[PDB]
RNA sequence: UCGAUGUCGGCUCGUCGCAUCCUGGGGCUGAAGAAGGUCCCAAGGGUUGGGCUGUUCGCCCAUUAAAGCGGCACGCGAGCU
RNA sequence: CGAAUGCCGGCAUGAGUAACGAUAAAGAGGGUGAGAAUCCCUCUCGCCGUAAGCCCAAGGGUUCCUACGCAAUGGUCGUCAGCGUAGGGUUAGGCGGGACCUAAGGUGAAGCCGAAAGGCGUAGCCGAAGGGCAGCCGGUUAAUAUUCCGGCCCUUCCCGCAGGUGCGAUGGGGGGACGCUCUAGGCUAGGGGGACCGGAGCCAUGGACGAGCCCGGCCAGAAGCGCAGGGUGGGAGGUAGGCAAAUCCGCCUCCCAACAAGCUCUGCGUGGUGGGGAAGCCCGUACGGGUGACAACCCCCCGAAGCCAGGGAGCCAAGAAAAGCCUCUAAGCACAACCUGCGGGAACCCGUACCGCAAACCGACACAGGUGGGCGGGUGCAAGAGCACUCAGGCGCGCGGGAGAACCCUCGCCAAGGAACUCUGCAAGUUGGCCCCGUAACUUCGGGAGAAGGGGUGCUCCCUGGGGUGAUGAGCCCCGGGGAGCCGCAGUGAACAGGCUCUGGCGACUGUUUACCAAAAACACAGCUCUCUGCGAACUCGUAAGAGGAGGUAUAGGGAGCGACGCUUGCCCGGUGCCGGAAGGUCAAGGGGAGGGGUGCAAGCCCCGAACCGAAGCCCCGGUGAACGGCGGCCGUAACUAUAACGGUCCUAAGGUAGCGAAAUUCCUUGUCGGGUAAGUUCCGACCUGCACGAAAAGCGUAACGACCGGAGCGCUGUCUCGGCGAGGGACCCGGUGAAAUUGAACUGGCCGUGAAGAUGCGGCCUACCCGUGGCAGGACGAAAAGACCCCGUGGAGCUUUACUGCAGC
RNA sequence: CGAGCUAGCCCUGGCCAGGGUGAAGCUGGGGUGAGACCCAGUGGAGGCCCGAACCGGUGGGGGAUGCAAACCCCUCGGAUG
RNA sequence: GUGGUUCGUGGAGCCAUGGGGGAAUCUGGGCGGACCACCGCCUAAGGCUAAGUACUCCGGGUGACCGAUAGCGCACCAGUA
RNA sequence: CGGGGGGAACCUGGGGAACUGAAACAUCUCAGUACCCAGAGGAGAGGAAAGAGAAAUCGACUCCCUGAGUAGCGGCGAGCG
RNA sequence: CGCGGGGUGGAGCAGCCCGGUAGCUCGUCGGGCUCAUAACCCGAAGGUCGUCGGUUCAAAUCCGGCCCCCGCAACCA
RNA sequence: CCGAGGGUAGGGCCCGUGACUGGGGCGAAGUCGUAACAAGGUAGCUGUACCGGAAGGUGCGGCUGGACAC
RNA sequence: GUGGGAGAGGGUGGUGGAAUUCCCGGAGUAGCGGUGAAAUGCGCAGAUACCGGGAGGAACGCCGAUGGCGAAGGCAGCCACCUGGUCCACCCGUGACGCUGAGGCGCGAAAGCGUGGGGAGCAAACCGGAUUAGAUACCCGGGUAGUCCACGCCCUAAACG
């Protein structure tokens, strides 16, 4: 039965894209959190 | 007027349509068409600010003359009469002998040959457009400017109309058609006549799935709702209002007056009995 | 017994008690006979099908030798409904 | 540290137990290899075939091809693989997207707003499965191909030559450019047939050397032409409109065509040319390669939902945009420029493997679930994408071998009976397609209707009608009609196809709903009423700007109730709500300064402060019921009796009208009577004593409708008397793999007692050799879930109001 | 931080085999003073009918450490709105 | 009308200021807790100003600090799988 | 010429909760904390008296000790200070 | 069992709260108007206040027990 | 083949009958009132509509079969 | 036929004044209404009575009759348009072409019904005041449908001479 993960690429990085953070300052912290952390990836990879 | 069905299935029985044979057009003329928002009922914000609203047949938005004045005395002969879906009348087309086309609103008795003007000088006959002013007292007539230059607003819908009841200064008296007797300013253009397609409020929605074509959603009471929702929500099985009978939002729904008090346009009102 | 002892009724499967409904054996009778009444012994076995209602009860139909009353977590849901 | 359903880890028990993931199904031979049910090859058998085949989009991301491997992954095995290692593999001016357009929305010079962060916003910009745009057929690789190659076509840019023209745009105009249903003519895709054409070869087992059987009989292609369609008038004069200007477009007049006439565009056909090209046989293939062949390459028929396409008609709910393109002019330039034709050159980035209804995507799994577009052949059955079988193609579902117990599941059949089963015909049966006859109450005249109930149904021969195609003909294809006969238990001979009637309740109807225990009598619904709202509307969202409402305007919009339709919808305005009321009462800040006070020597400075003027609100006066609501009590009375039309009296704002009534409402209740039944707590019809019906939380009805809920009959049955047999998948046995909750430890019997009151564990007595397998559930107050019920806690949350208090709003 | 599930709306596309019923209108004939209307043919309407795809989820059985944290079988509702 | 201070309206000054009114320039003005007098303090409505202060990403030194279930989440290719 | 963005914690400013405490709760508390936003900087803030406040006194600001859990504040309650 | 209200001339209601005094309508009785009846007019009679205790000087009145009547309630189970 | 009848099924008419229910007829002395016949004490009657224990009342319109004073 | 006439005959569209009602302005005070007598109602929040302004609906005084017209029902201010019946004079045409009329068709007062409008006065129902033994009546104060218009039904009558 339809499950809650349809994988839809440009739904993605116009949803937690890069660009999708910078917009609103609510995203940027969380980058800010997330580079503080150290985390490899800042950001969902899709391709 | 108004087609009936034989109830060949449940609800063709009590259905009603528009006559159309006033329809001389079915093309819509595309120098003058938009295309609509439409809103779904949602504000800027995506909220919903007016309930059940959404479905409904795509329109195109014919753009309709309410200023009949920035064209004085240049008269216009009337090329079709066509049916409008944003509105409860019907359109007029207008070929002016400038050779500009103009839409307007087609008043009663309206035909297709004819010419009309607008301006003072402007016989007082169905379609000419004139000042408040010039129009002798008693005239019945439609589609009127509230203030001057600004368009009109009032008496624009399928068999609606206002009469001059007399003058006063600068300003004259009509009955509006809720009844309101206001006065408006005599420099307010209106044209002569009634709307017409008055045949319009008999028409039988006859089915629910005909009001979705209008763009109307299911409409739910508050009696169905639970106290969340409504104030008239909850109870165990139906319930009478168990209070004054609100709306959603709480304010009571029969007899309040929600007219602002203090609005400088009461100076200008005497009525709606 | 609340860090759970699942509740009515039905179905299935029973088992026991006897304060015995029938069958067996008795005493008394206001027992002529046949048929009853009443009490005594007796738990081996047996104790119908159906209409109504969720019913248990109960009422009713057609029979019967009889259409017994109780207990078993008002027996029985890691057996079913 | 011994306990916290503690925490982390390790290892146990259950147990060699359940299970090994669709019951589409396997068998043998050969090969390989240390090893083979499981890998490869062949033969046989089975399954899919509107797929379980093929193509595309998502998503996935090397899974693709090949060599070498088998520790692990694979529910067994593995020599195999989507697995390990390594190597290879994705080729575009034309396909998709981008150096194009715009949609919702997003963003946003201007601008507006907001403590800050920010919110909004015209233009513009961005945004596509929409618009625009130039590649078709074949061959080739282990692996890519409209990408490479072959062949034949085309586009844009740049430059040039020639010829033509007032050239020129982001500006004006045209166009683009549009719905739903029905649908004409001509095509094509695709398909069937042929006695005609081409082809290895076959005569089996009784017959057949045959007009036999088997296989095949095409594809792409510029110009030109042909057929079929789309689009479209031409000329002149006037002009004030298209936010400058146009010669364009608009409009008025006049003048010819009236027609696709022509011009133009597209479809199909044909076309120089190019290319495919079966069975079978041979070899040899995870794959396909020789030959067949110098293959043939043709007639007829059926025929799209596709094409011509901006086609046609009808309808109402009235059906995007911008660019490409055309035209018009403005600057500007008229050596320019642009148009047309020819020629040369130039033509970038990204994707391109593979899976893709699934073992590669979403579901933790090689998971019986989910996933959008296209193609989807043949025959038969009325049609069809249904059903059965079958092409192409693809599969036998990654544990097997046996046995033939209980039991379970799924399935077949049954003497007689036929609902007696049971809450209930739950379930299963019956019925079942087409054609013909026929068909009630009632009805809103449509319906009810597939009512009901019947008959027909195959095959053969003879005769005969009309159609489409052709000619008006045969041939082929379609729809029929009549007559005589043949066989069987049976002819919709298999498969896919309603059981029906009577009668209540509720809801008018189709719809909607509690994703995942309720589909309904709930919600919605057309329709009726009330009410607000004059337009910068009311109302809603927002601090605001702003937006929705609405580019609407009282025949509109918002709120509320009621809920098709019929006939109707009574009385009460005391209370509450709302509506009206220019008086009156009270009323806050403020105005007013009578008088009083502090302190100074004082001028003064400072503090109280009565009258009186003073909003809304409340009070007060009215109104108002499809506003909240509410619509009596006791006693008497008629010439049998009974009852009480009548009366008395108390109270009220007014005392329930019509209709209906033991009801989805009736306690007593299985009320009483009647009907159905042999028997009826249900059901239907009545009565009225209505605990506790009643008129828009509408009253009473209503044809039609309903996977709703009740009652009855017929038909028919394994529901039952009452069980029996049979099939398969499990259960059992053997080989491979091998879990789970639970578990203080155990050496874990019965009765009668006792015990914290229900004892394997204490007393007494009885019984009892050790250990298992298959079975049944009575007990271990069995497992599971720190009981949801109940109470407790000065625990929590949702909801309400004439609880308190406050805030928005007004 | 979430509307890649789900709810509504907005923009743009697509889908719905086959069969059945036979509204209005049109045409002809009747009819009349002119009508209404009546019949026939034509036509092809509809929250019309049967039924695949598609969308559902009625009843029952199965499943219940599942194939599956909602599935399977049979049956059944809608299928131009 | 509020905020700040110990100051919750209190006898409530001081400092700050959203609203209304609204001066003067040494004989001017603010303050010493309502207010008045007196005696004092101080010069608002412009601005800048090291150091002594806080902190620890980073480098060092030192522990009656831990010693791989500890010590940072990470002694290990960890903000990873 | 300059700005933009980043920085563990620290700093100033703009805004600013609730659990909790009060053994219920509204004033009060928690707390100008948490957090959000803006700015600084290696620090930041503050700073040179229209100050204190009782002495004819002190003398910018910041930080520590003390004054002192004092003066006071307070449903004069919890508690704040 | 529960809680609230009541029992007063023949009927139906006051009075009880706040002790002393029993009232209203109807009915009944006597008289009148009328041929008569009713209507109508003029007069009258009629009561220990459910009951039994108690309180007080004094009880329909206050208190209690009993008896009736009406109303409300009987939930989770 | 036709065929007396038999059977299964669905209609039509007619009769009897049925809890209960509608009115009607009739019936020596029942209850409530007075509608009508005399201006019947509101002229009556009337089709229709609403209401009301009951006769009847009221509205609209009609008919005369109703009319010496002020 | 021709030429004439009378008429509220019918259908449509206009239009006038009187009056009632409501609203505004003015002025003005203590009652007005109403009946048998009263009361309900209305009125110092300014009624009634008076003057002026405005809105709206219905009906058409005098002429008017003991009249005219129509088949009946019915039809009445004024104007115009369309239109029916009918009478008279001349003796001009047709040549019995007539009369009645089961069925059929049409019209048919009031009230009533449906969908819309309109709603001033009146007024079933309904409320209240009074009368009365009662008074679901008669009188009085209120008052909805209706009365009016359009279209469509109903089709009755002391539809009577
Ligand atoms: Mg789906
Ligand atoms: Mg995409
Ligand atoms: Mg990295
Ligand atoms: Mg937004
Ligand atoms: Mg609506
Ligand atoms: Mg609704
Ligand atoms: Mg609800
Ligand atoms: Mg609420
Ligand atoms: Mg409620
Ligand atoms: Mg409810
Ligand atoms: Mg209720
Ligand atoms: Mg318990
Ligand atoms: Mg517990
Ligand atoms: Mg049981
Ligand atoms: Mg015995
Ligand atoms: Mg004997
Ligand atoms: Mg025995
Ligand atoms: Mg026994
Ligand atoms: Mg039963
Ligand atoms: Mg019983
Ligand atoms: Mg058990
Ligand atoms: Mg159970
Ligand atoms: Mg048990
Ligand atoms: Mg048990
Ligand atoms: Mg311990
Ligand atoms: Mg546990
Ligand atoms: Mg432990
Ligand atoms: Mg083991
Ligand atoms: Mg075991
Ligand atoms: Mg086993
Ligand atoms: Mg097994
Ligand atoms: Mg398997
Ligand atoms: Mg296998
Ligand atoms: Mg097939
Ligand atoms: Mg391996
Ligand atoms: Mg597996
Ligand atoms: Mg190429
Ligand atoms: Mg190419
Ligand atoms: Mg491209
Ligand atoms: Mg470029
Ligand atoms: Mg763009
Ligand atoms: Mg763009
Ligand atoms: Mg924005
Ligand atoms: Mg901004
Ligand atoms: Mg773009
Ligand atoms: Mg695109
Ligand atoms: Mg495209
Ligand atoms: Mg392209
Ligand atoms: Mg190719
Ligand atoms: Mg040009
Ligand atoms: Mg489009
Ligand atoms: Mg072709
Ligand atoms: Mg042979
Ligand atoms: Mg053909
Ligand atoms: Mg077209
Ligand atoms: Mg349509
Ligand atoms: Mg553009
Ligand atoms: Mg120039
Ligand atoms: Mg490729
Ligand atoms: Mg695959
Ligand atoms: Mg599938
Ligand atoms: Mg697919
Ligand atoms: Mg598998
Ligand atoms: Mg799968
Ligand atoms: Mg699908
Ligand atoms: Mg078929
Ligand atoms: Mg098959
Ligand atoms: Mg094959
Ligand atoms: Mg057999
Ligand atoms: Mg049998
Ligand atoms: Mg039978
Ligand atoms: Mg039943
Ligand atoms: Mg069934
Ligand atoms: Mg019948
Ligand atoms: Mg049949
Ligand atoms: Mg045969
Ligand atoms: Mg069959
Ligand atoms: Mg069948
Ligand atoms: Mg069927
Ligand atoms: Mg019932
Ligand atoms: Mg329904
Ligand atoms: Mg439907
Ligand atoms: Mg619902
Ligand atoms: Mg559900
Ligand atoms: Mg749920
Ligand atoms: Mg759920
Ligand atoms: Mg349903
Ligand atoms: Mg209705
Ligand atoms: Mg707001
Ligand atoms: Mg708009
Ligand atoms: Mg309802
Ligand atoms: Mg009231
Ligand atoms: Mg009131
Ligand atoms: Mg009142
Ligand atoms: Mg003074
Ligand atoms: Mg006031
Ligand atoms: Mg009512
Ligand atoms: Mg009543
Ligand atoms: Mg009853
Ligand atoms: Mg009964
Ligand atoms: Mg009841
Ligand atoms: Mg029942
Ligand atoms: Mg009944
Ligand atoms: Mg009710
Ligand atoms: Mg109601
Ligand atoms: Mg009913
Ligand atoms: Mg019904
Ligand atoms: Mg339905
Ligand atoms: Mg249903
Ligand atoms: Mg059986
Ligand atoms: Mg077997
Ligand atoms: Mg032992
Ligand atoms: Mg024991
Ligand atoms: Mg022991
Ligand atoms: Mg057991
Ligand atoms: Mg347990
Ligand atoms: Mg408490
Ligand atoms: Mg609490
Ligand atoms: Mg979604
Ligand atoms: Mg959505
Ligand atoms: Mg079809
Ligand atoms: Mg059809
Ligand atoms: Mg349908
Ligand atoms: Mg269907
Ligand atoms: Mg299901
Ligand atoms: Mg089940
Ligand atoms: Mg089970
Ligand atoms: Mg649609
Ligand atoms: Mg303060
Ligand atoms: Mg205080
Ligand atoms: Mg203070
Ligand atoms: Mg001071
Ligand atoms: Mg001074
Ligand atoms: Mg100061
Ligand atoms: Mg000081
Ligand atoms: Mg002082
Ligand atoms: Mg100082
Ligand atoms: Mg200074
Ligand atoms: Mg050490
Ligand atoms: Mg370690
Ligand atoms: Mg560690
Ligand atoms: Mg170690
Ligand atoms: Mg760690
Ligand atoms: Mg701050
Ligand atoms: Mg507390
Ligand atoms: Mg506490
Ligand atoms: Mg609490
Ligand atoms: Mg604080
Ligand atoms: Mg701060
Ligand atoms: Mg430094
Ligand atoms: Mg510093
Ligand atoms: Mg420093
Ligand atoms: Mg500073
Ligand atoms: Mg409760
Ligand atoms: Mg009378
Ligand atoms: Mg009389
Ligand atoms: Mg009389
Ligand atoms: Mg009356
Ligand atoms: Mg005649
Ligand atoms: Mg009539
Ligand atoms: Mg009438
Ligand atoms: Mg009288």
């Amino acid at each position: 039965m339809k499950r809650t993960w349809q994988p839809n690429r440009r739904k993605r990085a116009k949803t937690h894209g890069f660009r999708a953070r910078m917009r609103t300052p609510g995203g940027r912290k969380v980058l800010k959190r997330r580079r503080q952390k150290g985390r490899w990836r800042l950001t969902p990879a899709v391709r | 007027a108004v087609k009936k069905f034989k109830p060949y299935t449940p609800s063709r029985r009590f259905m009603t349509v528009a006559d159309f044979s006033e329809i001389t057009k079915t093309e819509p003329e595309k120098s003058l068409v938009k295309p609509l928002k439409k809103t779904g009922g949602r504000n800027n914000q995506g909220r919903i600010t007016v309930r059940f609203r959404g479905g409904g047949h795509k329109r195109l938005y014919r753009i309709i003359d309410f200023k009949r004045w920035d064209k004085v005395g240049i008269p216009a002969k009337v090329a079709a009469i066509e049916y409008d879906p944003n509105r409860s009348a019907r359109i007029a087309l207008l070929h002016y002998v400038d050779g500009e086309k103009r839409y307007i609103i087609a008043p009663d008795g309206l035909q297709v040959g004819q010419q009309v003007v607008a301006g003072p000088d402007a016989p007082i006959q169905v379609g000419n457009a004139l000042p408040l002013r010039f129009i002798p007292v008693g005239t019945v007539v439609h589609a009127v400017e509230l203030e001057p230059k600004k368009g009109a607003k009032l008496a624009r819908a399928a068999g609606t109309s206002a009469q001059i009841q007399g003058r006063e200064g600068d300003y004259v008296i009509l009955r509006l058609p809720s009844g309101e007797l206001r006065k408006v300013h005599g420099e307010c253009y209106a044209t002569v006549g009634a709307v017409g397609n008055a045949d319009h409020k008999n028409i039988v929605l006859g089915k629910a799935g005909r009001s979705r074509w209008l763009g109307r959603r299911p409409h739910v009471r508050g009696a169905a709702m639970n106290p969340v929702d409504h104030p008239h929500g909850g109870g165990e099985g139906r319930a009478p209002r168990g209070r004054p009978p609100a709306s959603p939002w709480g304010w009571q729904t029969k007899g309040l007056k929600t007219r602002k008090r203090r609005k400088p346009s009461s100076r200008f009102i005497i009525a709606r009995r």
